[PDB]
């Protein structure tokens, strides 16, 4: 089983209102599997792989390499506070959550 | 007509019961979808299942079909098991998100 696995916990983020935030999901052996992002308290899907799903215009994604998958939140507001889940479509699914703190 | 944001058919059943070993069908009807997508998500672990007719999960029992005549996005859980019981959400990718939650019971008899 050369299955995907998380390399380390998603770091939490503390960011002042109006500045930009980045969450990074660090994985190994991703292979053909795909990284999804969702907001844990609203359950809103943010992105899968290179495709943003939410119509929140402040949300983008990127990857530095196959091991390093980013969710970007521009110009953060108070409503962005809460958990952001990185998810892998393994069977069974694997997930980790990092938390956004918005300071005024 | 005038551009509208999407909305759910609020008469769709929200409590569904289906048989072990048979397909379970969870229905969601979205009007005026426009450029949004309709996703199905499993509440117990927040696992994304389908976005439109794309299947994200690699549990190959899940498949979402679009029935254009009734604007319905129907999640099929093939060969459903008791562990599949629980709440699933149909989700429109507006900001904020719009959700229609459907409970699924899986029984033998
Ligand atoms: C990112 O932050 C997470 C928490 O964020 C806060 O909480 C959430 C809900 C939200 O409100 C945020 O805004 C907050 O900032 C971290 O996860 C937490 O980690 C701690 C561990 O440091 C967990 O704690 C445990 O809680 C248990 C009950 O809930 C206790 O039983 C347990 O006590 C036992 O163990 C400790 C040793 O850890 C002993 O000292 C005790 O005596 C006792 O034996 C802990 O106190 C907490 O539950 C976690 N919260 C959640 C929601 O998971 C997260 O830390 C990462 O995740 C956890 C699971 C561990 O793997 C950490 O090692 C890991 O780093 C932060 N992430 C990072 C990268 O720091
Ligand atoms: C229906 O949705 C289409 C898809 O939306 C995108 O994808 C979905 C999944 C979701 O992620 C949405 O949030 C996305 O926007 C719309 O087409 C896209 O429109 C956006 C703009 O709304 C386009 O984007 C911009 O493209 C510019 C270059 O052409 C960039 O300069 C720009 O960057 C700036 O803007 C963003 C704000 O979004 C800031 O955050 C940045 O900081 C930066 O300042 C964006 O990249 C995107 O290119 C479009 N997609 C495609 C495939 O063309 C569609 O929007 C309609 O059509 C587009 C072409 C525009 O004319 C819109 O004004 C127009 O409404 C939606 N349709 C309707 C009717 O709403
Ligand atoms: C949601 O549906 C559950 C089961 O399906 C229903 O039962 C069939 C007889 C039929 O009505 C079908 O159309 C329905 O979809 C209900 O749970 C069942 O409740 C019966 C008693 O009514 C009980 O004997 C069963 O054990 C139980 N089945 C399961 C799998 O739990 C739900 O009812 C709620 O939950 C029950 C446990 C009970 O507390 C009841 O009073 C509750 O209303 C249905 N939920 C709702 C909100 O309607």
């Amino acid at each position: 089983a050369f299955q995907p696995e998380f390399v380390e916990s998603i770091s939490n983020v503390s960011v002042a209102v109006g500045r930009d935030a980045t969450f990074t999901c660090h994985v190994r052996h991703l292979g053909g599997y795909r990284v999804g992002w969702l907001k844990a308290d609203t359950k809103a899907i943010q992105a899968i792989h290179e495709n943003v799903i939410t119509h929140n215009p402040r949300v983008t994604v990127s990857h530095l390499d196959q091991n390093t998958w980013n969710l970007h939140i521009k110009a953060v507001s108070e409503e962005d506070r809460g958990g952001y889940m990185c998810q892998l479509n393994t069977d069974p699914m694997k997930s980790q959550i990092g938390f956004l703190d918005v300071v005024i | 007509g005038s551009w509208n944001e999407p909305y759910f058919d609020l008469t769709m059943p929200r409590n569904i019961t289906s048989l072990v070993g048979k397909s379970a069908y969870l229905g969601c009807r979205v009007k005026h979808l426009g450029n949004k997508t309709v996703a199905w998500i499993r509440h117990r672990d927040l696992h994304i299942l389908t976005v439109g007719t794309y299947t994200y999960t690699t549990d190959q029992r899940f498949q979402t079909s679009y029935h254009r005549d009734i604007d319905e996005w129907t999640l099929q859980i093939k060969w459903a098991q008791q562990r599949d019981a629980g709440v699933y959400e149909c989700q429109i990718s507006t900001q904020p998100v719009r959700s229609y939650s459907v409970n699924l019971n899986i029984v033998h008899h």
